């Protein structure tokens, strides 16, 4: 179990880790968090008391490094920065434990929660969509763009998910337009699985980090990045068969996750009414069917 | 993005532009099996491909052999009609290729974009006018030619015959719109109109007959009549 010490907590914030929350007063003993789970990508997250405006986070994973959080009063934000020293943060985080200012991660054991939403999220994945090489950790808030709504305007503070586009030249072979547009399976196959993302592992560990930046920042571009990667895959007639189970658990866990009251923005009902009512997979999904209709019945 | 009474002088302008129709292109009688089921048989059909500034029809017609031994016609007609068009634009001079095509029916859009995906810069639009152009059909020589064509034959027809030597094209347009308005609402009535009269012939090389400026206004107002006419003779008025 790891820890992310907090050197202050200078302003007044509502702190998220994972799926967790809590507020810290202004000028409240806080020094950060502890016994975290190693093994997962975690992803800690931040909402100022003063202003809502730019929810913003960090993905990390303890095995790469020591990593706290320090205010910065210049650019006004929670910083996460690496602490090369070892010997420096060992001492650092004990003492914090030994005056108890810290809150513990607070999973219960029967949860399998986080790790069935970050199953086939890594975090070099993670480095390679969010580019800023000189960190083990990566840096989102709810106002950056991805690549493909910019092509649609700072390079370097993209999002660069993997390009979808239903009536694009990649998605339609040249004599194939109807059949490649309304059965989308050589382009969910042979050009996304098998020539960009390599395996499905690698496309649910995409589809997974966008649905979470989209919950957790409400970040515009990351939900329709998610909610195009299961329309692909649902528009497919032919689909490997441990796909659509694994999808299956994937949406599953992201739907019953979901907060009630974003449904309305997080979730877009022609895709969700499409995917389970008239494509090709609508009878592939049957714990996702099953929530989706006992949760969200009104979206359908 | 779409066309209609606002931007209606648009396409009179010098950027070139199609009209494409495909209502006639999967047509159908329907009939009962011997057994009492219904069955249908499909007939020649034409996608109606038309330049509304210089009359230009490219009328491409669909033979029935097009649709042997395959499912759910009412869709790929659309497609078909979008793999021809773009099979029509790539045959065209570039000095000659539309800048837009305007689509009458709006399931034509994802059709066409598809099939352009190599024309970017061809804007793919639809319309909000009701336009007629189903009605080319009860144009004799049209209907003659595609119900004779034994395989696939695309044919040229000027729609506005020698019109726009004496008219501009907003107004030759607007009475090819009227004639075939009124052979759509009555096309018995409408082509009594325009035949009654022995001594007006059709030329060989014209779809209308050759009327003179002042049987045109004579002509344009009988069909206003008509459909007006019907329009009481349906909604009782
Ligand atoms: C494709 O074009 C047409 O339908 C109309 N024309 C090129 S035309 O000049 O009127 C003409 C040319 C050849 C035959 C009949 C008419």
């Amino acid at each position: 179990m790891n820890t992310v010490p907090f050197t202050s907590a200078p302003i007044e914030v509502t702190i998220g880790i994972d799926q967790y929350s809590f507020n810290v007063k202004e000028n409240q003993p806080f020094h950060g968090i502890k016994d975290i789970p190693i093994g997962h990508v975690h992803v800690i997250h931040f909402q100022h008391a003063d202003n809502s405006s730019m929810r913003y986070g960090y993905w990390f994973d303890c095995r790469m490094g020591n990593f706290y959080i320090q205010y910065d009063p210049k650019d006004g934000l929670y910083k996460m920065m690496e602490e090369r020293d070892g010997a420096k943060f060992e001492n650092i985080v004990h003492n914090f434990k030994e005056r108890q200012m810290m809150v513990s991660y607070p999973k219960i054991d029967e949860d399998d929660t986080w790790y069935n939403l970050t199953e086939f999220v890594q975090m070099d994945k993670i480095r390679k969509i969010v580019r800023k090489d000189e960190n083990q950790f990566s840096y989102v808030d709810s106002s950056m763009t991805t690549v493909q709504e910019n092509e649609l305007s700072d390079p370097a503070h993209s999002l660069n998910y993997t390009v979808i586009n239903f009536k694009s030249r990649e998605a339609i072979r040249p004599g194939h337009e109807m059949e490649d547009f309304l059965d989308k399976s050589y382009y969910l196959n042979t050009v996304m699985l098998q020539g960009i993302f390599k395996n499905s592992s690698n496309y649910f560990g995409e589809l997974q980090f966008a649905f979470l930046n989209a919950m957790f920042f409400g970040n515009y571009g990351s939900s329709l990045q998610w909610h195009a990667m299961i329309e692909l895959i649902c528009s497919s007639a032919t689909v490997p068969k441990h796909m659509l189970d694994k999808l299956d658990e994937i949406l599953y866990y992201q739907i019953k996750t979901l907060p009630e009251q974003y449904s309305d923005i997080l979730l877009n009902e022609r895709v969700w009414n499409i995917c389970l009512y008239s494509s090709f997979q609508k009878n592939s999904l049957h714990n996702t069917e099953k929530i989706m209709e006992n949760k969200y019945p009104e979206l359908l | 993005g779409a066309m209609n009474s606002s931007n209606y002088a648009e396409l009179f302008n010098n950027d070139i532009k199609l009209f494409v129709d495909d209502t006639n292109v999967y047509r159908v009688t329907v009939h009962k099996t011997f057994e009492g089921n219904v069955a249908t048989k499909a007939i020649n059909g034409c996608i109606f491909t038309l330049n509304p500034k210089t009359g230009h029809l490219f009328l491409k017609i669909i033979h029935t052999s097009v649709w042997a031994g395959q499912k759910r016609l009412s869709q790929l007609a659309k497609w078909k009609t979008a793999e021809e068009v773009s099979a029509l634009v790539r045959s065209l001079p570039k000095e000659e290729q539309p800048k837009q095509i305007i689509v009458t029916r709006k399931a034509m859009l994802d059709p066409l974009e598809v099939h352009m995906l190599d024309f970017p810069n061809i804007a793919i639009r639809p319309t909000e006018l009701r336009l007629p152009f189903s009605a080319a059909m009860s144009i004799d020589k049209l209907s003659d030619v595609v119900m004779k064509a034994t395989e696939p034959q695309m044919v040229l027809f000027n729609i506005y015959d020698d019109w726009l030597d004496r008219i501009s094209s907003y107004t030759a347009f607007s009475r090819l719109t009227l004639l075939l308005r009124a052979l759509k609402t009555n096309e018995e009535s409408a082509k009594m109109i325009l035949l009654s009269d022995p001594t007006i012939t059709i030329k060989s090389y014209h779809l209308w007959p050759s009327f003179t400026d002042e049987q045109w206004i004579t002509i344009e107002s009988q069909m206003r009549d008509l459909i007006l006419t019907e329009y009481g003779r349906k909604y009782n008025v």
